[PDB]
RNA sequence: ACCCGGUGAAAUUGAACUGGCCGUGAAGAUGCGGCCUACCCGUGGCAGGACGAAAAGACCCCGUGGAGCUUUACUGCAGCC
RNA sequence: GGAUGACCCCAGGCGGUAGGGGAGCGUUCCCGAUGCCGAUGAAGGCCGACCCGCGAGGGCGGCUGGAGGUAAGGGAAGUGC
RNA sequence: GCUGGGGCUAGGAGUGAAAAGCUAACCGAGCCCGGAGAUAGCUGGUUCUCCCCGAAAUGACUUUAGGGUCAGCCUCAGGCG
RNA sequence: CUGUUGGGAAGCAGCGCCAGAGAGGGUGAAAGCCCCGUAGGCGAAAGGUGGGGGGAUAGGUGAGGGUACCCGAGUACCCCGUGGUUCGUGGAGCCAUGGGGGAAUCUGGGCGGACCACCGCCUAAGGCUAAGUACUCCGGGUGACCGAUAGCGCACCAGUACCGUGAGGGAAAGGUGAAAAGAACCCCGGGAGGGGAGUGAAAUAGAGCCUGAAACCGUGGGCUUACAAGCAGUCACGGCCCCGAGGGGUUGUGGCGUGCCUAUUGAAGCAUGAGCCGGCGACUCACGGUCGUGGGCGAGCUUAAGCCGUUGAGGCGGAGGCGUAGGGAAACCGAGUCCGAACAGGGCGCAGCGGCCGCAAAGUCCGCGGCCGUGGACCCGAAACCGGGC
RNA sequence: GGGGGGAACCUGGGGAACUGAAACAUCUCAGUACCCAGAGGAGAGGAAAGAGAAAUCGACUCCCUGAGUAGCGGCGAGCGA
């Protein structure tokens, strides 16, 4: 292989689309624009995610719902991330919270709790928490869940 | 690596002279042949590992 | 800081290019600051002047035109071949210009 | 520069796991005495947006 | 571009 | 003003090989139809047309445009109490 | 049909504004290029009733010009009035 | 009363035997540079070629009515058949 | 180095050579070896710097027990009016402070978002402090940067000429040739200008100078036109001229025929724009998003700033991000969860193809394209508003 | 010893409006433009009466991330640790 032979597969380096150059190209003179409106102007249209001509808009005729917050802000509590037995499955021996962060399955600053979905192994699993469910599959397989603090 | 052995080839218009970290597809591509140490081609075993 | 002149006025050079490639002539002049060099019956041209005082009668008259001094080559007075020219220090820490082919001083 | 949550409809939105936009239905905030409780009770659910209003709103949580 | 001559007025069309 | 000698502009100008009537046509046609009339090119004159030139209509309306002005419009500020 | 555009056959579609989609041409610049074309003539200009292409264009030939230009294949845009 | 020379007062400010006059040949708020590429739901303009398809001028709502949001109507890709 | 074409060799041909130097610019065309350079090395009496190496000085450094002397005042602190912060009066703390009041010296005081307690953190009302950070008048290096309408306003004697009372505004204008060899001399002419002569490879390269497009003006030649009705063409035939069973030029007669653009329900339109020609002239970039697409990897994918290397070499770096679980206002529970008394109902959720290997795929990273958000965001255009000056 | 100058950069003292909110006043533009003072090759900041929940950390400045998060907001437009 030697330069001249270096290709992008096809449909990899498409071209752009060049309005205002012509009759030809079918996209010339308005380019693609249409006719005298606002949205033609450069500048165009307010946001059309919102905007709805001055009437009141879809988003802000429906109501809030919830505690939204108040300074100073968010209140710091232990925060649990699920883990199901299924995706135990690769590991033997031992389990904790810092290695399955390792395998990318625990974003870190979380408290670790492992969950029902999935099949139990004789592992020993240490946890900040246990489902009602995951502790039952895992006593029933052998495993031993070592609730940690 | 050898230092002294690239100078030697340097000025040659039909060499291309490198160093092994220096290895790069654009280089091996724009040649027809490659020439490596024995040195240098265990390096190039641990980047592609 | 100066133009680098190899060749000065006076020594003997070899015209190595142009219509006068082959001719051997003493550098009679050098204008550094035009790059350029007058070797002796080189490069002669024709110059129309007027009937006045020094040329009465007027007409034409033979003058040596400038070369390129890249196209001239100095003679070794030694080995009396065209040669480049290397840079020799004597004892004295001065510093003369030698001849490529062989070692000779060509001042 | 990176786009910005609308805190607006933050406040009253929630995107569901497949992507459906959900609110609380609209017309219980007060003149409530005369309603039914069957109005009451059906506007206290939550529910879906038609699919063109969803995927506006969808545009206005980028980060979600 | 000098001096803007100013243009005569209208005829009143009213 | 006119003629001859000398010097020599301008706005304007899609291109022009640029006639009448009766019709037709975006509703007032040198340019379409049917007739009529008419050899080619100027010079001095007259202003009916070229919806003649000039000025992106002042009127009028539209714009969630602007500016001056008013008040027992709103909301402030100086000032004074 | 043959075997997955290799070409052949048969049938049908193919007016078009706003606009959607597809395929191309040309401009400047980069890799290809320490290469290749080049004073036995570069680019640019001016002709052509010739060659290829549906077209945008590309060749080739003559004149002019006098020193640059740049392939197959790709890459990037101050890219066509 | 007219007038020369030398001076002072200016931009929401001056001066005005009052005309919104005048403040360097256009003053209902001077000129310059700057913010600044203000903003303009308005008017104008928008450049190579070929191939397939191909609209709308309606409805609801809208300080909305020559502007918009959703629907209708066009196009492309994938799926169903 | 030689030969060869050539005005000129560096082209081409033959035979060599250097290279830690085949970056680049020159030289009469296209040169590693002719020139200037390049690689690689060397270099300062003098002034500047000197963050590194060295030395000097200033400066520094204990343990109990007592004592309760000191520890930054119109200060803390409280209130009133404000500012700063993400905080727009808010449950409004914290930091700052214009006004009023006004302490204490560690058993003193401030803070941890009103306030109180508990538990902690920190020691206000004196000052100083390199480095890592910012900018580019200046110097150098390098461009998938411009190439004289471009690039700075200025390639050139430009912040000039010119305009303005002034602040201020603000241009145009580059190229003979390898070398001036820049045309002696003679002819017409007042000169200008030309005609010869001469130089040159070339003089329609002659200084009003490379190339020399177009509009525009003219001289000469071919066809044609003074009874003719016209968006100027097109179709047909005939005549004449030219090139040599055909083609090119011209147009006499006959046929047909409502400019271009724009805006419009509708224009040849007596609606807009344009005298004509040349050049300048309008959908982009960045970061985010959303689909689509080309690849990599796949319950995983991927790094940012930096760091090392390179001097058009790549690598390291896992902080962090997206995904792997949802439901609920939340406490919380979890393949479920929320409403509910509910084992009721319902809302929102949960589940590959062949033969363990192969293909694939959630997802994610990068490239590419469409479209969206944020910016001037397709380009040009107001009347105006504001600031500091004149 | 000072005074004056210096393209941008820097700290302090003052401090707009168009504009956006498809009107507007709070809000935005923005502590931006600009005016003034001072400083230097940098300036500012700096050795905890700090952070804020870790039974933690250990001056300041700068870049990455945290994060368009926590919040702030005619809970609008937007603003944003
Ligand atoms: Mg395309
Ligand atoms: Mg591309
Ligand atoms: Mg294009
Ligand atoms: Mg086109
Ligand atoms: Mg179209
Ligand atoms: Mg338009
Ligand atoms: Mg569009
Ligand atoms: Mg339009
Ligand atoms: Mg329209
Ligand atoms: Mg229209
Ligand atoms: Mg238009
Ligand atoms: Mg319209
Ligand atoms: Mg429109
Ligand atoms: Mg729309
Ligand atoms: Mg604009
Ligand atoms: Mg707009
Ligand atoms: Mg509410
Ligand atoms: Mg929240
Ligand atoms: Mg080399
Ligand atoms: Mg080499
Ligand atoms: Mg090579
Ligand atoms: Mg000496
Ligand atoms: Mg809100
Ligand atoms: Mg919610
Ligand atoms: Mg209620
Ligand atoms: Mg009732
Ligand atoms: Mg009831
Ligand atoms: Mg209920
Ligand atoms: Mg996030
Ligand atoms: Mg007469
Ligand atoms: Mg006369
Ligand atoms: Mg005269
Ligand atoms: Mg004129
Ligand atoms: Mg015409
Ligand atoms: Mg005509
Ligand atoms: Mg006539
Ligand atoms: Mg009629
Ligand atoms: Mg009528
Ligand atoms: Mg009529
Ligand atoms: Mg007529
Ligand atoms: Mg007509
Ligand atoms: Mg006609
Ligand atoms: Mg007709
Ligand atoms: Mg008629
Ligand atoms: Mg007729
Ligand atoms: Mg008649
Ligand atoms: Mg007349
Ligand atoms: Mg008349
Ligand atoms: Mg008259
Ligand atoms: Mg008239
Ligand atoms: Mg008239
Ligand atoms: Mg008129
Ligand atoms: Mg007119
Ligand atoms: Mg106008
Ligand atoms: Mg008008
Ligand atoms: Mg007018
Ligand atoms: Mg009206
Ligand atoms: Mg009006
Ligand atoms: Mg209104
Ligand atoms: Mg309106
Ligand atoms: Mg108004
Ligand atoms: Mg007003
Ligand atoms: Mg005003
Ligand atoms: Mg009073
Ligand atoms: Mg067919
Ligand atoms: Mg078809
Ligand atoms: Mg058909
Ligand atoms: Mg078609
Ligand atoms: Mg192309
Ligand atoms: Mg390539
Ligand atoms: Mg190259
Ligand atoms: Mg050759
Ligand atoms: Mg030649
Ligand atoms: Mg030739
Ligand atoms: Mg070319
Ligand atoms: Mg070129
Ligand atoms: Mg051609
Ligand atoms: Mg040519
Ligand atoms: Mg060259
Ligand atoms: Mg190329
Ligand atoms: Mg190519
Ligand atoms: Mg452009
Ligand atoms: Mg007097
Ligand atoms: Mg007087
Ligand atoms: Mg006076
Ligand atoms: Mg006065
Ligand atoms: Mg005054
Ligand atoms: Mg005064
Ligand atoms: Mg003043
Ligand atoms: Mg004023
Ligand atoms: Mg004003
Ligand atoms: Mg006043
Ligand atoms: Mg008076
Ligand atoms: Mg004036
Ligand atoms: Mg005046
Ligand atoms: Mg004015
Ligand atoms: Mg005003
Ligand atoms: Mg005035
Ligand atoms: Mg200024
Ligand atoms: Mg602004
Ligand atoms: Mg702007
Ligand atoms: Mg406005
Ligand atoms: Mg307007
Ligand atoms: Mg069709
Ligand atoms: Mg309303
Ligand atoms: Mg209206
Ligand atoms: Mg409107
Ligand atoms: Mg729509
Ligand atoms: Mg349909
Ligand atoms: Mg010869
Ligand atoms: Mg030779
Ligand atoms: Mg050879
Ligand atoms: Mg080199
Ligand atoms: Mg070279
Ligand atoms: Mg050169
Ligand atoms: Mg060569
Ligand atoms: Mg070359
Ligand atoms: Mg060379
Ligand atoms: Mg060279
Ligand atoms: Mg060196
Ligand atoms: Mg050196
Ligand atoms: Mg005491
Ligand atoms: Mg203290
Ligand atoms: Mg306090
Ligand atoms: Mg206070
Ligand atoms: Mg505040
Ligand atoms: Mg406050
Ligand atoms: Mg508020
Ligand atoms: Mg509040
Ligand atoms: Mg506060
Ligand atoms: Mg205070
Ligand atoms: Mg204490
Ligand atoms: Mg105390
Ligand atoms: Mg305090
Ligand atoms: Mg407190
Ligand atoms: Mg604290
Ligand atoms: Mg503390
Ligand atoms: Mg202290
Ligand atoms: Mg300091
Ligand atoms: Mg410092
Ligand atoms: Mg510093
Ligand atoms: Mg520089
Ligand atoms: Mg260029
Ligand atoms: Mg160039
Ligand atoms: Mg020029
Ligand atoms: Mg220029
Ligand atoms: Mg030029
Ligand atoms: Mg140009
Ligand atoms: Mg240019
Ligand atoms: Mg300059
Ligand atoms: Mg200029
Ligand atoms: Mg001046
Ligand atoms: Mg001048
Ligand atoms: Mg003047
Ligand atoms: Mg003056
Ligand atoms: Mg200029
Ligand atoms: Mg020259
Ligand atoms: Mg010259
Ligand atoms: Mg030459
Ligand atoms: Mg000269
Ligand atoms: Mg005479
Ligand atoms: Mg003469
Ligand atoms: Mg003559
Ligand atoms: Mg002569
Ligand atoms: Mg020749
Ligand atoms: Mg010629
Ligand atoms: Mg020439
Ligand atoms: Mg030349
Ligand atoms: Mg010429
Ligand atoms: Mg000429
Ligand atoms: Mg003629
Ligand atoms: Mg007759
Ligand atoms: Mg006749
Ligand atoms: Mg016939
Ligand atoms: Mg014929
Ligand atoms: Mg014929
Ligand atoms: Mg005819
Ligand atoms: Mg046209
Ligand atoms: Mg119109
Ligand atoms: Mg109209
Ligand atoms: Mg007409
Ligand atoms: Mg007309
Ligand atoms: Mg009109
Ligand atoms: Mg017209
Ligand atoms: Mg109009
Ligand atoms: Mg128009
Ligand atoms: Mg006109
Ligand atoms: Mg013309
Ligand atoms: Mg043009
Ligand atoms: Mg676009
Ligand atoms: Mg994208
Ligand atoms: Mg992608
Ligand atoms: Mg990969
Ligand atoms: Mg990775
Ligand atoms: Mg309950
Ligand atoms: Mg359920
Ligand atoms: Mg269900
Ligand atoms: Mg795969
Ligand atoms: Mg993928
Ligand atoms: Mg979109
Ligand atoms: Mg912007
Ligand atoms: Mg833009
Ligand atoms: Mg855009
Ligand atoms: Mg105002
Ligand atoms: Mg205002
Ligand atoms: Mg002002
Ligand atoms: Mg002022
Ligand atoms: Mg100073
Ligand atoms: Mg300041
Ligand atoms: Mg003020
Ligand atoms: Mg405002
Ligand atoms: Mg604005
Ligand atoms: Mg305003
Ligand atoms: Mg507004
Ligand atoms: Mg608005
Ligand atoms: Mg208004
Ligand atoms: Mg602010
Ligand atoms: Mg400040
Ligand atoms: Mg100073
Ligand atoms: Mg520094
Ligand atoms: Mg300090
Ligand atoms: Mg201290
Ligand atoms: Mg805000
Ligand atoms: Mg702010
Ligand atoms: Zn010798």
């Amino acid at each position: 292989m030697k330069l001249s032979d270096l290709r992008p597969n096809p449909g990899a380096n498409k071209r752009r689309k060049r309005v205002g150059r012509g009759p030809g190209s079918g996209h010339g003179k308005t380019a693609t624009r249409g006719h005298k409106g606002q949205k033609s102007r450069s500048g165009g249209l307010k946001d059309p995610r919102r905007f709805e001509g001055g009437r009141s808009t879809t988003l802000m005729r429906l109501p809030k719902r919830g505690m939204q917050g108040q300074v100073p802000g968010e209140i710091k509590r232990p925060r649990y991330q699920g883990v199901n037995l299924k995706d135990l499955a690769r590991f033997e021996g031992e389990v904790t919270p810092e290695l399955l962060v390792r395998a990318g399955l625990l974003k870190k600053g979380y408290r670790l709790k492992i969950l029902g979905e999935g099949e139990a192994k004789p592992l020993k699993v240490v946890a900040h928490a246990f489902s009602k469910s995951a502790l039952e599959k895992l006593k029933a397989a052998g495993g031993e869940p070592v609730l940690l603090e | 690596g050898n230092e002294l052995v690239r100078r030697a080839a340097r000025n040659l218009p039909w060499v291309v002279t490198l160093a092994p970290e220096g290895l790069n597809v654009y280089d091996i591509v724009r040649t027809e042949r490659l020439v490596m140490d024995l040195d240098a081609w265990e390096v190039f075993q641990n980047r592609i590992g | 800081m100066r133009v680098k002149m190899h060749v000065k006025k006076g020594d003997t050079v070899l015209v190595a290019s142009g219509k006068y490639k082959g001719r051997v002539g003493k550098v009679k002049e050098v204008l550094p600051k035009k790059y350029a060099v007058i070797v002796e019956g080189v490069n002669i041209v024709k110059k129309a002047v007027r009937v006045s005082p020094k040329y009465p009668q007027g007409g034409f008259i033979e003058k040596e035109a400038p070369l390129h001094a890249s196209k001239v080559r100095p003679i070794c007075p030694a080995c009396g071949k065209p040669t480049r020219v290397r840079k020799k220090f004597l004892e004295n820490g001065k510093k003369i210009r030698v001849c490529a082919k062989c070692g000779g001083a060509l001042d | 520069p990176k786009m910005k949550t609308h805190k607006g409809a933050k406040k009253r939105v929630k995107i569901t796991a497949s992507g459906k936009v959900v609110a609380m239905k609209t017309g219980k905030r007060h003149l409530n005495w005369q309603k039914s409780g069957k109005e009451i009770r059906q506007k206290g659910r939550k529910f879906v947006l038609a699919k063109p209003e969803a995927e506006r709103i969808k545009l206005l949580l980028p980060y979600e | 571009p000098t001096y803007i001559p100013r243009p005569r007025p209208p005829h009143p069309r009213l």
